[PDB]
RNA sequence: UGAUGGAGGUAGAGCACUGUUUGGACUAGGGGCCCAUCGGGUUACCGAAUUCAGAUAAACUCCGAAUGCCAUUCAUUUAU
RNA sequence: GCGGUCGCCUCCUAAAAGGUAACGGAGGCGCCCAAAGGUUCCCUCAGAAUGGUUGGAAAUCAUUCGAAGAGUGUAAAGGCA
RNA sequence: UGUGGUGGCGAUAGCGAGAAGGAUACACCUGUUCCCAUGCCGAACACAGAAGUUAAGCUUCUUAGCGCCGAUUGUAGUGAAGGGUUUCCCUUUGUGAGAGUAGGACGUCGCCACGC
């Protein structure tokens, strides 16, 4: 893609010349996106997870899961196995270009330009967004016909904030 | 709810085994390969009716 | 991220199996190590704790490629080493393992060149 | 007008051999309810958590390691 | 017939103890204390009568410790039931003192409002007293 | 430089309940090149280099050649009584 | 009787767990009353997270005694 | 006499082998599961902190600390990572 | 001697904190057509590989901060023998814990292989 070759070309070394590392193996890299779709309203009506499974398999390339209850509270109204979210996890080359259509299409699309979201922080390479609606090229209004949106968790091995900063930065995020 | 129940050789026709069974989660009448003591071999028995 | 080192649940699932039987005074162990690279081979007893006859993936003599190629070569190897001394009965370490492979290569040519399983 | 008074029975657990006895086959040695003590050597565990004498020989004592205690038999 | 210091139960029943003997538990926090040189049952309205006649000696405060509290209760039947069937009503609470543990403490005020209060303590309660400081103390900090 | 340096036996047994009426007090020290004895004493030594000296200062435990130089550590009583017992010595070198 | 081996949770300690509880420090933010009608949140319990010293228990245990108890091709004495 | 109780199972009383009464102190039982059984593989929990759209102290997430503070069909002991 | 595999001995073997290394070896590491796999996912599991690195793991060494093992004392309790009030305390003879420690402790022993 081109994030990778942004890798072995140019991202890394001027990172490598910020912290001087002793070994290329210190190069902080980027795992996983984990995508969660938390309802509610689906233990009103089994037909609300119709149509999420369907949006986050034409956003991703996977059906997601349908994730258990892991509690039984009735202050909640949630028995144990109900069918409340749907995660997404994502590896390899669909990551890559996951982060392109994220930088090339979602960001220019957002209403009241203002930037990223900085407040992640959570010192170890842990920046989460929420996503409120549209946002998407392979997405209609006669579709999508309710206010669902998204979420990002991408998780890194890097250790403060600022190589997770400087990460997230070369490849794109358009902070405040 | 839950009755006795004896089985049922089906071949030599002779009441081997008793067991128990909840009538409302299973209606129906069971088959397990069990042992028949006359034949000497493994035999498919059934509920009696 | 933490990422678990692979062998502390290698060794885990061994102590899971070993504590079954060992058994080895007449009827000693087979033992299976992978690596990235190559395979080793024990037959201990205990509680001396001696292999009687061993023999590596490539540091002997080799085959081909480090696959299951090797690992028809080292189960030649161990019962051809083995059955001089005289073992019969030997008992296999799945190690920490499954059967897809480098593993069910070594266990046939135990079973061909004189070893019972 | 009390609304207690009312009984188990005695079921009789506790050691029912010592150390150093002439065992012969079979016989109970420890009878628990609850893993309190691991069988070792020839000594293998009931439906009831009790321990049996399989070999003939004499019952000793040991530990496994800091936690919990062992009985085995060794014959002559 | 206000308790002062009540409990959260676990159990309304308890047995009837069995007192002996105990020693040493110094004085920590406070200067000046008591101490049990004998062994009964101290109840809940005693300690009442035990802040009182500790306060009203003290001027604007000063420094009031009490380490001995109650914890277990008794029973008591009717008048005129017989010997019979279960156990009494559970009333009071009860906590058991042997010898020696030092009842209250003082300290910030003089030795002679002092002793003073802990007569005045010490008559208000059924065991023999005497009056202690931080005496013989190698742990001062 | 001067004190109640005597010595003791294995199990004094309950002779020590005679001990407890005709005013002695048994003592306890263990240190460093002198492994671990028990010591008489009376309270009528101690107790003065307690008010005068101090209750933490040090003690030379001598027999008659190089010093032994110990501390208290605890000595906690019975009740209702005002008399020593349980003086556990403790040896810290120079 | 003596020697040897283990079964165990009694007396006393009884803090580590589960119950009952005494005074101090700390805020994380509950702080009702705030200054308020834009940042300082003033007092108080500072309760929970803690963190100090200090108690305590038939149905509390991190520990744990004398004695009896079961056995020994063991020794002595005695008569079952 | 009126009341209460009559068989079985756990714990305390019970004096650290076993046994041990009182109209002493406490809780259950007269079932359930065709898999909640057998084998063979694989796995590790409750909470707590920190961010995260509807989201509320507390649904779904992610990271870290964590010998158990969980679970074990049913009452209590004893067990079981 | 190193390095790897594999055993017992109560963590005196641990935890935490600090340093060095890549001969061979182990592991990270590049992939997935193949045997296989994902209640989605080559992260794992399984199969192919030799581009890169001691960065982590792994191995050696330092630390008594944490956890552990802790003598001798005394004291509480107690068998037997007694004595006064019998709620309870005291005296002879035997046996003695828990807290508190001075101290120990950053392992010991076994087999095989490959280099040295
Ligand atoms: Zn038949």
């Amino acid at each position: 893609n081109r994030l990778k070759e942004k890798y072995i070309k140019e991202v890394t070394p001027s990172l490598v010349e910020k912290f001087n590392y002793s070994s290329v193996m210190q190069t902080p890299k980027v795992d996983k996106i984990v995508i969660n779709m938390g309802v509610g309203d689906a233990v009103s009506n089994a037909k609300n997870l119709d149509k999420a499974v369907e949006e986050l398999a034409l956003i991703t390339g996977q059906k997601p899961l349908i994730t258990k209850a892991k509690k039984s509270i009735a202050g909640f109204r949630l028995r144990e196995g109900m069918p409340i979210g749907a995660k997404v996890t994502l590896r390899g080359e669909r990551m890559y270009e996951f982060l392109d259509k994220l930088v090339t299409v979602s960001l220019p699309r957002v209403r009241d330009f203002h930037g990223v979201s900085k407040k992640a922080f959570d010192g170890r390479g842990n920046y989460t967004l929420g996503i409120k609606e549209l946002i998407f090229p392979e997405v209609d209004y006669d579709l999508v016909d309710k206010v669902r949106g998204m979420d990002i968790v991408i998780v890194t091995t890097a250790n403060t904030d600022e190589e997770s900063r400087e990460l997230l930065a070369q490849l794109g995020m358009p902070f405040q | 709810m839950r009755v006795n129940i004896t089985l049922e050789c089906t071949s030599c026709k002779e009441r081997n085994y008793l067991t128990n069974k909840n009538k409302r989660n299973n209606p129906d009448r069971l088959e397990k390969q069990k042992y028949c003591p006359r034949e000497r071999k493994v035999t498919l028995h059934r509920e009696t009716k | 991220i933490t990422k678990p080192d692979k062998n502390k649940t290698r060794q885990k699932r061994h102590r899971r199996v070993r504590n079954k039987i060992s058994g080895t005074a007449e009827c000693p162990r087979l033992n299976i190590f992978r690596s990235n690279k190559n395979i080793y081979a024990q037959v201990i007893d205990d509680v001396a704790g001696v292999t009687l006859a061993s023999a590596s993936a490539l540091d002997k003599e080799i085959s081909g490629g480090t696959k299951t190629e090797t690992a028809a070569a080292v189960g030649k190897l161990v019962a051809e080493r083995a059955a001089e001394k005289g073992i019969k009965k030997v008992v296999f370490d799945r190690g920490g393992y499954l059967y897809h492979g480098r593993v069910q290569a070594l266990a046939e040519a135990a079973r061909e060149n004189g070893l019972e399983f | 007008s009390t609304s207690n008074g009312r009984d188990s029975e005695s079921k009789r657990l506790g050691a029912k051999s010592a150390d150093g006895q002439t065992v012969t086959g079979g016989s109970i040695l420890y009878r628990q309810r609850g893993t309190k003590i691991y069988p070792g050597v020839n000594v293998g565990i009931g439906g009831d958590d009790t321990l049996f004498a399989k070999v003939d020989g004499v019952v000793r004592f040991e530990r496994k390691g800091r936690d919990k205690k062992q009985v085995s038999v060794y014959p002559v | 017939m206000l308790v002062p210091k009540r409990v959260k139960h676990r159990r309304e029943f308890r047995g009837k103890m069995r007192g002996e003997a105990k020693g040493g538990k110094e004085v920590a926090f406070g200067e000046w204390g008591l101490q049990a040189t004998e062994s009964h049952w101290i109840t809940n309205r005693q300690i009442e009568a035990a802040r009182i006649a500790m306060t009203r000696y003290m001027k604007r405060g000063g420094k009031v410790w009490i380490k001995i509290f109650p914890h277990k209760s008794y029973t008591s039947k009717a008048i005129g039931v017989r010997m019979g069937k279960g156990k009494g009503a559970p009333e009071g609470w009860v906590s058991p003192v042997k010898r020696g543990k030092i009842m209250f403490e003082i300290a910030g005020v003089p030795e002679e409002v002092a002793r003073e209060a802990l007569r005045l303590a010490s008559h208000k309660l059924p065991v023999k007293t005497k009056i202690v400081k931080r005496e013989e103390m190698g742990g001062e900090s | 430089v001067q004190l109640e340096v005597k010595e003791r036996a294995i199990r004094p047994r309950s002779l020590r309940n005679q001990l407890r009426h005709e005013g002695k007090v048994p003592a306890i020290v263990y240190g460093y090149q002198i492994e671990s004895t028990p010591i008489y004493f009376e309270e009528k030594d101690l107790s003065k280099i307690l008010r005068e000296h101090g209750a933490n200062t040090v003690i030379k435990m001598t027999v008659d050649g190089k010093n032994i130089n110990t501390l208290m550590s605890k000595a906690q009583l019975d009740t209702f009584t005002g008399q020593m017992l349980h003086v556990e010595f403790l040896s810290v070198n120079m």
